[PDB]
């Protein structure tokens, strides 16, 4: 992914949550995909909105192509004061 | 297939 990308910025909630699920990485033979988006959460109310099926390319400006699922999760957990995501819509 | 909420 490099042609039609979307840059998303979201501030975490009171509990330090964004309201979205991730699947894949380097340890999993599948890219990082946003599997689920919870309603009324930062991921659901941000502009542009983070949608289900979006392929994650960057997390806070870092390339996560060679990173495992656990590392990807911990990188998102280190942006809590906003989370930056570069995704490919699907 | 691992899934994690954030």
């Amino acid at each position: 992914p490099h042609d039609n990308l979307v840059l998303i910025r979201m501030k975490p909630d009171e509990n330090g949550r964004f309201g979205f699920n991730v699947k894949g990485g380097y340890d999993q033979k599948m890219p990082v995909i946003v599997s689920r988006v919870a309603p009324g959460t930062p991921a659901d109310l941000c502009v542009p909105r983070l949608n289900e099926g979006d392929q994650v390319v960057l997390i806070n400006g870092r390339d996560i192509a060679e990173h495992t699922h656990d590392q990807v999760v911990l990188f998102i957990k280190a942006s809590c004061g906003e989370l930056m995501l570069l995704v490919r819509p699907n | 297939s691992k899934e994690t909420p954030l």
